[PDB]
């Protein structure tokens, strides 16, 4: 079922006038939280701005993410390896059946996993010297590890379960896609069939092609977000120019009771 | 590691000429985070351009949505220009309505 | 005929996530008749396009040289994926392929043994501290020396060679001033291996005595 994931990023040398540290928070595929080191405040995004939410909620989020900002920036001091650095964390939970949550705590340096947090033990681990360095610096701190334990084992499972109560609606949102199936000439004797899904939610969607009723395959896919929390997909299959009308596009989507067959 | 941007250019709603819509430039799969993105109308850059938050996928690679409110015609052309340390020249991807 | 050599990444680069491990494909004996060398790279038979080629440099033997460098993911190399450089040129019938990889097999942790200078070796300019590393697999390893933390310049290290049990062994000798060893300085043999916790192996430091 559904998950609450903080996507955290610190860079040792940010561009002029850009945050050294920023976080996006996600309920399933939707962003509900934005925070950065310039603003210093956690803010709701999209419909989560309308949420029937307790009065202190967003200063609990500011408080927790300022601790992490300071830690992430402390990590670079533990390294002193001249060349510039990006530190990323994937932190959060998903509910497990029977009043239980399964946690996530991973870290990447320069775009590769190197470190995790073990919720059973209360330590930072990894297979990598730079994991030992940051781990050790984070262990010689004001209750860093206890704050990380608290953030994941108490705060994340509560926040999640409170969003299930109050923001249930934003996630049960169902907008099926608008469809186009179009043909363009490519190389002589050949056409590109392109099947397009516009503004759909949720993002799980299966496009494939038929020819006179028969399975002609899924084509080459593609997928992207819109500015308003909806999604977009196109799949393309090369056909014989002069064969195009024998082809149709089958979409499957949580938004549709039955699959939708699109003609040219 | 370094990763080159993948670039998608698509409209929010099916492209109907004369009708208000949104042009999106989606940039994903890239590292590091510093990147420049301009949307181009008839070759010149657009001013009233907003963008989403620099976020990242399960593989740690960054992604970003650039978008503008616009009304497409029959003759007007749109593109997306992207610079990133992994590119020796800006990469233009022209908007195709097919996708 | 133009010659292709393919070099693995430095072990140290593959054991530290904040370093760039790169494979290096090298072509020599490229005739001025027709340069125009073209590289193709494959990770587990799948092509990639992140490779960087330097411009061809002329050698004093009137041939050419051309190098192409591919950065590798730390965990791809350790998971034992294959790197295939394929070189094209009109000085060959078809292209030539060379494939390089980390060696497959159950990784074993290094056993480290440090030795001080023997007393019957102490009216000499300088003294050697010996380091014996064995029982390891695969052979990718990094060995350096440090005193009271700070790194050290003067050391030689043998290439890893297979032992009668299918693990690898090597030796390293640090030369130091007899004074620095007499002044009670602490010397350490720092070994990095895949099978070691955080890739950092435990060794016992040497100090007279
Ligand atoms: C015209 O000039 C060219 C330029 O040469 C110049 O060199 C400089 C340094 C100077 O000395 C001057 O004389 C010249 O300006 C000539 O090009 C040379 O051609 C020869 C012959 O083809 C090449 O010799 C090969 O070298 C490799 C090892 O090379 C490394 O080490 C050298 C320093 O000692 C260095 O010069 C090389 O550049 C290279 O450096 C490496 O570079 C990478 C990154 O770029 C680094 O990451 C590495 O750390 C670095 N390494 C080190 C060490 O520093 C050698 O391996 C070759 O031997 C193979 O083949 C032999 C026969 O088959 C065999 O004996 C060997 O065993 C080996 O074969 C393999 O062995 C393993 C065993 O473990 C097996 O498992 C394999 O299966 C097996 N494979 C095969 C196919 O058998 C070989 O000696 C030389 O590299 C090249 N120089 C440069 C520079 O590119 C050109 O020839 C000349 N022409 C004429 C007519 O004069």
């Amino acid at each position: 079922h559904l998950s609450l994931l903080y996507h955290l990023t610190a860079v040792s040398s940010p561009a002029p006038g850009t945050p050294a540290f920023w976080v996006s928070g996600w309920l399933g595929p939707q962003q509900y939280l934005s925070y950065n080191s310039l603003r210093g405040e956690a803010e709701p995004c999209g419909a989560w701005v309308w949420e029937n939410q307790v009065s202190w909620y967003w200063e609990k989020e500011t408080t927790d993410l300022r601790i992490k900002e300071k830690l992430f920036l402390e990590a670079f001091k533990a390294l002193g390896g001249k060349g510039p650095y990006t530190l990323q964390g994937l932190l959060g939970c998903e509910l497990g059946p029977d009043n239980t949550s399964v946690p996530t705590a991973k870290f990447a340096l320069n775009g590769e996993e190197f470190m995790n947090f073990d919720l059973k033990q209360g330590t930072w681990g990894g297979d990598w010297p730079e994991a030992l360095a940051i781990s050790q610096r984070w262990q010689q701190q004001d209750k860093a590890a206890n704050k990380e334990l608290t953030f994941l084992l108490f705060s994340c499972p509560h926040r999640l379960r409170e969003h299930l109560e109050r923001g249930r609606g934003n996630l049960e949102w169902k907008e099926p896609p608008s469809m186009r199936l179009k043909a363009r000439p490519s190389s002589p004797g050949f056409s590109v069939l392109t099947c397009s899904a516009f503004s759909f939610y949720p993002p799980e969607l299966q496009l494939r092609f038929l020819r006179n009723g028969l399975a002609a395959g899924t084509g080459q896919g593609d997928f992207g977000p819109n500015s308003d929390g909806s999604f977009h997909a196109s799949s393309s299959l090369t056909v014989k120019s002069g064969d195009e009308h024998h082809y149709c596009c089958i979409v499957q989507h949580a938004g549709l009771a039955q699959p939708l067959r699109v003609e040219l | 590691i370094q990763r080159t941007p993948k670039i998608q250019v698509y409209s929010r709603h099916p492209a109907e000429n004369g009708k208000s819509n949104f042009l999106n430039c989606y940039v994903s799969g890239f590292h590091p985070s510093d990147i420049e993105v301009d949307l181009l109308k008839n070759g010149e850059r657009i001013e009233k351009v907003e963008h989403s938050d620099l976020s990242f996928s399960k593989d740690w690679s960054f992604y970003l949505l650039y978008y503008t409110e616009f009304t497409p015609t029959e003759k007007d052309e749109y593109a997306c220009r992207v610079n990133h340390v992994t590119l020796s020249q800006p990469k233009i991807v022209k908007w195709d309505r097919d996708m | 005929g133009p010659s292709v050599f393919l070099f693995p990444p430095k072990p140290k680069d593959t054991l530290m996530i904040s370093r760039t491990p790169e494979v290096t494909c090298v072509v020599v004996d490229v005739s001025q008749e027709d340069p125009e060398v073209q590289f193709n790279w494959y990770v587990d038979g799948v092509e990639v396009h992140n490779a960087k080629t330097k411009p061809r440099e002329e050698q004093f033997n009137s041939t050419y040289r051309v190098v192409s460098v591919l950065t590798v993911l730390h965990q791809d190399w350790l998971n034992g994926k294959e790197y295939k450089c394929k070189v094209s040129n009109k000085g060959l019938p078809s292209s030539i392929e060379k494939t390089i990889s980390k060696a497959k097999g159950q990784p074993r942790e290094p056993q480290v043994y440090t030795f001080p200078p023997e007393q019957e070796e102490m009216t000499k300019n300088q003294v050697s501290l010996r380091c014996l590393v064995k029982g390891f697999y695969p052979s990718d390893i990094a060995v350096e020396w440090e005193s009271n933390g700070q790194p050290e310049n003067n050391y030689k290290t043998t290439k890893p060679v297979l032992d009668s049990d299918g693990s690898f062994r090597l030796e390293s000798r640090l030369t130091v001033d007899k004074s620095r060893w007499q002044e009670g300085n602490v010397f350490s043999c720092s070994v990095m291996h895949e099978a070691c916790s955080y890739h950092l192996c435990k060794s016992l430091s040497l100090s007279l005595g």
